[PDB]
RNA sequence: ACCAAAGCUAGCUCAACAUACUAAACAAAUACAAAAAUACACCAAAAUAAAAUAAAACAUUCACCUAACAUUAAAGUAUAGGA
RNA sequence: ACGAGCUACCCAUGAGCAGUUUAAAAGAACCAACUCAUCUAUGUGGCAAAAUAGUGAGAAGACUUGUAGGUAGAGGUGAAAA
RNA sequence: CUCGCACACGCUUACAUCAGUAACUAAUAAUAUACUGAUAAUUAACAACCAAUAAACCAAAACAACACUAAAACGUUUAUUAAUUACAUUGUUAACCCAACACAGGAGUGCACCAAGGAAAGAUUAAAAGAAGUAAAAGGAACUCGGCAAACACAAACCCCGCCU
């Protein structure tokens, strides 16, 4: 085995025992006596210091497990930053969860009803992109971390404005990085989503179930996709220090219990630093799980049982150019058994709202070939956007 | 070339004078005269909106979770900029079934609004260019919390003439002794958007007053009026900066000076603590060859600053000022004239 | 509470103000501690005072009245140190019986001169102290040399010191010889 | 050639460099990078009422001085312990075990104000 | 004066670690080597060469890795592959074939079958037919490999005698080994590493490559078309 | 080309290279240190 | 007539003696980039003196040359040396 | 003993390169900043112990450059000119 | 006529106000940013100072859509502990630095090409020789080691040696 310090950097061992502690019955003579380092005298040895008093900061770092929340099991957790080696299918197996392709049709159906758009679209997104991607700074071409979050709350105003026509929209509150604590156990495996997300959009009210009976039962019959050689595991975080309860962002009786929408924003300048769009997926499929699974533990309790009344939460995401959509209903509180039903998530995949940028004129030959704004614009995404923002109503 | 950055939230001791003298401000106590024309539009719901705002309020102070703070100081602008987003994005909605125009805005949050002007002369004491003449620049680098950017422009509260017997106070010092520092670096003016974005105009502006300037600690520092001239400075500051960079987004300057007056709205709060205030920009020429024949002032109403809620305990709200919603939301329902 | 920096507005612009004398040691002996913590006060204000009046004096270009306070007061602040340093000296020395109230070691350091090294405080003990032990209290063998010299040099200076002081007492016998 | 004699002061270095004109520290860096004062390490002054006691910053002048006599270990015991070790002695109640009575201090640790380590500036 | 060396990290890791190069200068300052310095900037992709690697010392028997993607080496000329299974991950040299989306076998369990050799296979020696292609492999069992990584480069099993494999180094030198020694099966990734032409000088600076002396040295008696009988075999087969 | 410039200030360097640590870091400064104390120079050290 | 010119002091030199041999001054600060009160370490070490020069060059050699034993003689003797 | 704050080469860490031409940031082309130093004239105790005026070469590269570090004289460093 | 304003580095009071300048600094004066004295002064928001230990992350910067080869500086989150309590400390002048000089030289970065900075001539005269320039009849290299320099030219060819930057 090559193994990998280098003798030259570690620690140096300490310097060999001077003779005299050598020889038995008698008291080597030491330096300190005088407080201070003397060649021509032996190298005293104290005993490790004891500080009688101990001091917050300075103190040696507590072992971790002399902590009270230790346990031997090691856990599992999916936290904010992690990234799934293979994204949806972990995720999915993870959840105990089947994939279909689009939207759900009653989200499709919000989505082509030409009442439901805002007063002029085109012109409005255009605009909301425009300024997000160029508008929105002082600096000529501004970064992804400040342009994301900025578009992402461009289009929930453009949808926010819709509460004049439908005026159930008031049902709802936002918040900002809360808590979500979701622990469940999967073949013998412990899982525990656990961290913040970004944004949460609540509602006063449930969403309603989004399946028909049809797929529940088609989906009792569907075989999960294995990958062999990787663990499902692979890509979280062992840990050995944890607590299993069930907790969402909120304590009891919260006007505003029902998770709605999550937000997932991709806002880091350089490529390694965000996510494959497939990472993110994954991301949202296990967040929006813990999500439903919170609440699914509140108002039926830690039983493990199929679901006579289905969960459903919904997930956005985003590069800031680029859209992931997804629609989760939690039908399954217990997981440990591969067998039975699965719980159902739809996925919209890889919605370009727009193609590509300019925020100079790009000029040929000193003329200007092309101008400043967008090229190529999806009316489409938005819309879906908008369904999904409406959902509720 | 160089010029003072002129902090609109301040731990200088009267700022509130030196601004009105750097902006030529005159502050006048209590909110403008009230438009009497009116429509009957209040039909509005005062206990749909005092549970609106009490949801926001008890969002952050109780029920939601927060990774543990080992301070337990409970930062207190850690606690209020949620609420205060939460406050405006929630109102805006809300009283956007009775106002139509807040469905078109734009709500900016945390973007910068940077004015950048001229204002009287020096004699430079200094260096080799000792002796000379020069102009003292002023830059207003601001963040306010939350914005409402418009399309069409809000009505005057006064006309443009119309004059008071108040004057605006004459400092006798160098800005310096304030403390104001000079730097130099590029001299923006900014709306909190491009040139080119359609929405050229303020509705209101959201200021959350930092950590520095809490009651408190005033209280501890032997300051007892500072509460108050803290809040003044700096509405009187931000304000103008947005009104001075609107209309220098419409064309008009030092030299064009301005034909219709710009006016904007601002709410600045300590969490707890709220002051509404509002401004009308008429002179735009504060430079020394411009301001020699001109009568023209600026014009600055504040409120004195006053409690939302008292004491908020276990996911129950105390104390309760309707007063306060009712002025924000007056602020609220203001529109541009229908043509 | 700005005025204690100024003399009675009575005295503003005359040339002599009179005082009294400074405390001496003695008088200060028989005061009790509480009352030495007081006057000790009463002797601020009034220097604080008296250095306010001397700027001020530098500043219109004048002479500063009756200048000799400044020194007065001084003594007298100077002389109440020494007492009350007295009565701690001594006292320690009943309870502890150490001459010096910081502790402190003699030394050799880096260049061989023999030191005396006040000590400092720490939060942690010495052998577990970083920048301390980079200190080198102990000369290397080289050094021996050195010491030598300040030696020499120094009997030098000392020894024609000595020849100039027995030259001057010849000269002055053959000038005034008066024996 | 730059200056080797004149004192070395944070005036003179790179921005880097920032060595106080020896002022005692306050306090520490705290979470925030924001400065923490510790409200124990800032000097609080012992001040006396005045206004009520008659001594002055001056001397009259034809008040005498005295025969100075410094202060010595020797006389200060016998202003205070010399009597009260007499009186037990003569009754035979001395105890050359515990002194205690006698104002004497067998270990400086306990107290406030310690006097050989020296815990009080003034 | 004294430098730390770079190569200071404890913990494996597949996320690529910054290093710094230092042209031919040994610790003291001085130069060792000449003509090295000033390169493209570079990170470090640990290489884990060791194939057989239980991820467990729980689970013993031979394990099968997938491979995730193929990747470019800045620090070696063969190009190298991120390797996965159960819990983690690591970098191992690729196989001249070895793609993306693949399942590659490490085992150390001979038998008397041998077995039939595919790429990214590892076998101990004695498990191998006599005419196979070997690279990265290891001198004493447990070691880790050494010999034949290089870009394209192969060995050959030559023949099993007494318990113990001999093998044809890249040189065509023989190298005697015991048969319990961990081998990977093909030749070594881009083999046209040989044919590449730099074409400028400055292309060699840009591998760090400081140009030759213009000192002018006669030729010395070392010069010249040597012809040596190849040398005896090493053996790494320590007799009792 | 035109020489005489050859010194270009900065503290850090002026200090690093003949500052009093750097002296008393090796015995060879030490004697250094020692020579000037010797022949009683104002400044020992930079 | 300008520029100038004259002092006799400052101190020094060499020995004697002498106790004994790192002076004086230390409140704080001083080995962070000396003079910057306050945080878990490291710390430290030795190897022959060489050559210029003399030998009319230079190659073995070349007194004294930072190691206590002085003085009167034995004696520039016995010895040693490209003798 | 002291010197790499100049210079040679390195190590870290920063910074610059506009316009034009080209499918191209190709040790391509034109030409600034920038970097060099071709040829001539001045100057020769000079403005200067190596400069000035013109004129020239390179100008996304084996490019220029800031800051902090390294290598030391029996040595270092060197696209060798001792 | 046009090297301007700022910052870093470096300099250390050379800066400011009042007064004085017989002489001392300015290579002369007038007077004064530079000589003399006295008296003052740069105020933090900018800047320096300003946490460790585990754990997931293979995926460049180039308007980044996606790629090229030489394979690339720059962080999130999760966990464990991090004294908790207004106001800490320090840099803030200048016309400045390295060149023995108040030196036509050397000096990093950001913005500007003027709105900012500055003055080629102490006063005369209008000799030679010298320097820098503009113009020139007819001729057009006849000059000269060489079309060196200069030009209303700013093109073409051929060798030698080195492949090329
Ligand atoms: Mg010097
Ligand atoms: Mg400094
Ligand atoms: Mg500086
Ligand atoms: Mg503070
Ligand atoms: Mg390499
Ligand atoms: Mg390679
Ligand atoms: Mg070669
Ligand atoms: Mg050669
Ligand atoms: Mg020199
Ligand atoms: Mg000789
Ligand atoms: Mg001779
Ligand atoms: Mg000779
Ligand atoms: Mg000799
Ligand atoms: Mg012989
Ligand atoms: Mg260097
Ligand atoms: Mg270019
Ligand atoms: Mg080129
Ligand atoms: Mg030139
Ligand atoms: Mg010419
Ligand atoms: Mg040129
Ligand atoms: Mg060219
Ligand atoms: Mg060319
Ligand atoms: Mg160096
Ligand atoms: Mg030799
Ligand atoms: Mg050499
Ligand atoms: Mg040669
Ligand atoms: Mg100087
Ligand atoms: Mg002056
Ligand atoms: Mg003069
Ligand atoms: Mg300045
Ligand atoms: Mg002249
Ligand atoms: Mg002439
Ligand atoms: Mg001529
Ligand atoms: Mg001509
Ligand atoms: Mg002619
Ligand atoms: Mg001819
Ligand atoms: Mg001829
Ligand atoms: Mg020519
Ligand atoms: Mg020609
Ligand atoms: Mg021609
Ligand atoms: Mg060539």
């Amino acid at each position: 085995a090559y193994e990998w310090g280098v003798r030259s950097t570690r620690k140096p061992e300490p310097p060999p025992l001077d003779r005299v502690y050598e020889i038995p019955g008698l008291e080597p003579i030491t330096y300190a006596g005088k407080m201070h380092f003397m060649p021509g005298l032996a190298r005293p040895v104290f005993p490790p210091w004891d500080p009688g008093w101990t001091h917050p900061k300075f103190r040696r770092l507590p072992p971790l497990h002399e902590h009270p929340l230790y346990k031997d099991q090691a856990c599992y957790v999916f936290h904010q930053r992690c990234r799934l080696l293979e994204g949806v299918k972990q995720a999915l197996w993870l959840t105990k969860t089947q994939l279909i392709e689009g939207l759900p049709e009653k989200v499709l159906r919000l989505a082509d009803d030409p009442r439901n758009h805002i007063e002029n679209q085109d012109e409005r997104v255009l605009n909301a992109i425009s300024h997000a991607r160029l508008w929105h700074s002082t600096e000529d071409i501004p970064k992804r971390e400040t342009y994301c979050p900025v578009i992402v709350d461009s289009l929930i105003q453009l949808c926010k404005s819709q509460i004049l026509k439908h005026p159930s929209l008031a049902r709802r509150i936002c918040a900002q990085n809360n808590t979500l604590s979701a622990t469940w156990n999967r073949e013998s495996i412990l899982l525990q989503v656990h961290g913040s997300s970004g944004a949460r959009l609540n509602a006063k009210d449930p969403l309603p179930p989004v399946a028909s009976q049809e797929e529940v039962e088609a989906t009792k019959n569907h075989v999960l996709e294995t990958f062999y050689p990787i663990s499902p595991t692979m890509g979280l975080q062992e840990c050995n220090v944890y607590d299993v309860n069930d907790d969402t962002g909120f304590q009891e009786g919260y006007p505003y219990p029902c998770p709605h929408t999550l937000y997932f924003l991709e806002s880091a300048n350089l490529r390694p630093r965000r996510f494959q769009p497939d990472q993110l997926r994954a991301k949202m499929i296990l967040f929006a799980f813990g999500s439903a699974l919170a609440q699914a533990r509140l108002l039926y309790g830690n039983d493990s049982k199929v679901l006579e009344q289905p969960v459903v939460v919904q997930s956005v995401g985003t590069d800031g150019r680029l859209f992931q959509f997804l629609v989760l209903q939690l039908n399954t509180t217990d997981l440990a058994s591969d067998e039975g039903v699965k719980n159902l998530a739809w996925v919209d995949s890889d919605q370009l709202l727009y193609q590509h940028f300019w925020c100079l004129p790009v000029i040929k030959k000193k003329v200007v070939v092309e101008p400043v704004g967008p090229i190529g614009f999806q009316p489409e995404t938005f819309r879906k956007f908008l369904a999904l923002y409406l959902h509720g109503a | 070339f160089m010029k003072y950055v002129v902090y609109p939230q301040t731990f200088a001791l009267n700022a509130d004078n030196w601004y009105q003298s750097f902006t030529k401000t005159v502050f006048l106590s209590g909110l403008p005269p009230t438009p009497a024309k009116l429509e009957p539009e209040p039909t509005l719901d005062i206990t749909a909106l005092r549970e609106a705002v009490c949801d926001c309020l008890l969002q952050e102070h109780f029920f939601l979770r927060r990774k543990k703070r080992a301070p337990v100081i409970q930062d207190r602008e850690a606690i209020a900029s949620p609420f205060l987003d939460q406050l405006v994005a929630s109102l805006t909605g809300l009283l956007s079934v009775h106002n139509p125009v807040l469905a078109a805005a734009a709500l900016d949050c945390k973007r910068p609004v940077h004015f950048f002007w001229l204002r009287g002369e020096e004699i430079i004491p200094r260096g080799h260019r000792k002796g000379r003449v020069d102009a003292l620049r002023y830059q207003i680098n601001d963040k306010p919390h939350n914005q409402i950017r418009i399309s069409r422009q809000l009505p005057e509260f006064v006309p443009l003439d119309y004059s008071i017997p108040i004057e605006v106070p004459v400092m006798s010092c160098k800005p310096d002794k304030l403390p104001l520092f000079k730097r130099q670096y590029e001299n923006t003016i900014f709306i909190g958007s491009k040139t080119a974005d359609p929405l050229c105009y303020g509705h209101t502006q959201f200021h959350l007053l930092p950590d520095k300037l809490k009651r408190e600690k005033l209280l501890k520092q032997n300051c007892a009026d500072q509460i108050e001239v803290v809040f003044r400075a700096n509405a009187i500051a931000s304000l103008f900066a947005w009104t001075g960079a609107q209309a220098m987004y419409q064309g008009f300057w030092s030299e064009a000076d301005v034909t219709r007056p710009f006016v904007s709205q601002g709410v600045i709060t300590d969490g707890k603590y709220f002051s509404f205030f509002c401004y009308q920009l008429n002179t735009l020429a504060l430079t020394a060859q411009a301001d020699q024949n001109n009568p023209r002032k600026n014009i600055c109403w504040g409120t004195q600053s006053k409690p939302l809620y008292e004491t908020i305990e276990d996911n129950n709200v105390k104390g309760f000022n309707d007063d306060v919603l009712l002025q924000l939301v007056q602020f609220l329902l203001n529109r541009p004239k229908e043509d | 509470g700005l005025e204690e920096f100024f003399d009675d507005p009575k005295n503003w612009g005359e040339e002599k103000v009179k005082s009294g004398a400074s405390w001496t040691c003695q008088q200060l002996r028989n005061k009790s501690n509480e009352d030495l913590h007081k006057l000790w006060y009463v002797l601020l204000k009034e220097r604080n005072m008296l250095l306010t009046l001397e700027q001020e004096a530098k500043r219109q270009r004048l002479p500063m009245p009756s200048p000799e306070r400044l020194e007065k007061v001084v003594d007298s602040m100077d002389a109440l140190d020494k007492v009350v340093q007295e009565r701690e000296d001594a006292l320690r020395l009943l309870q502890t019986g150490q001459e010096k109230a910081r502790p402190g070691a003699w030394r050799r350091d880096i260049f061989g001169r023999i030191i005396w090294h006040k000590f400092k405080q720490w939060p942690i003990p010495w052998y577990l102290n970083k920048k301390y032990n980079r200190k080198r209290f102990f000369a290397m063998p080289y050094v021996e040399r050195f010491v030598r010299m300040r030696i020499e040099k120094q009997a030098r200076i000392k020894a024609r010191k000595r020849s100039l002081e027995r030259k001057k007492e010849k000269f002055l016998q053959e000038k005034f010889p008066h024996l | 050639g730059a200056d080797r004699m004149s004192k070395w002061t944070s005036k003179r270095g790179p921005r880097t460099f920032c060595k106080g004109r020896g002022a005692k520290g306050t306090g520490f860096h705290g979470r925030d990078g924001k400065f923490v004062q510790i409200k124990e390490m800032i000097p609080e002054l012992v001040v006396p009422e005045l206004a009520g006691f008659k001594l002055k910053p001056y001397v009259n002048y034809r008040a005498p001085e005295g025969t100075d006599t410094p202060l010595t270990a020797k006389q200060l015991f016998l202003e205070t312990a010399a009597p009260a070790i007499e009186k037990d002695f003569k009754a035979g109640t001395f105890d050359p075990e515990h002194l205690e009575k006698y104002g004497f201090e067998p270990t400086q640790e306990g107290k406030l104000f310690q006097l050989y380590p020296k815990n009080f500036p003034r | 004066a004294t430098s730390v060396s770079w190569k200071s990290r404890t913990k494996y890791t597949v996320m690529p670690v910054k290093m710094r190069k230092s042209g031919g200068r040994n610790h003291t300052g001085q130069i060792q080597v000449h003509g090295i310095g000033g390169g493209h900037k570079q990170r470090y992709r640990m290489i884990d060469f060791l194939r057989f690697r239980p991820e467990h010392e729980s689970k013993p028997g031979p394990f099968e890795e997938k491979v995730i993607a193929v990747r470019y080496d800045p620090c070696r000329s063969a190009d190298i592959a991120l390797v996965a299974g159960g819990n983690r991950k690591r970098w191992i040299i690729a196989t001249e074939n070895m793609k993306a989306g693949d399942t590659v076998l490490n085992s150390d369990h001979i038998g008397r079958m041998a077995v039939a050799a595919r790429e990214g296979d590892a076998h101990p020696l004695g498990a191998l037919p006599v005419g196979t292609l070997i690279n990265n492999v290891e001198s004493e069992p447990g070691r880790g490999a050494q010999y034949i990584r290089a870009a394209g480069t192969c060995g050959v099993l030559l023949r099993k005698v007494n318990g113990t494999a001999i093998i044809q180094l890249p040189s065509k030198r023989q190298m005697q080994v015991l048969e319990t020694c961990i081998a990977t099966v093909g030749r070594v990734s881009n083999v046209d590493h040989n044919k590449r032409v730099i074409g400028k000088a400055g292309r060699n600076r840009w591998l760090g490559k400081r140009p030759n002396s213009g000192l002018w040295q006669r030729k010395g008696g070392w010069a010249g078309r040597k012809i040596r009988p190849l040398p005896p075999m090493k053996s790494y087969v320590k007799l009792p | 080309k035109a020489r005489g410039n050859e010194y270009q200030p900065s503290n850090i360097k002026r200090k690093h290279k003949h500052g009093w640590v750097r002296r008393l870091r090796t015995p060879t400064g030490v004697q250094v240190i020692l020579r000037r104390m010797h022949k009683g120079r104002k400044s020992l050290s930079h």
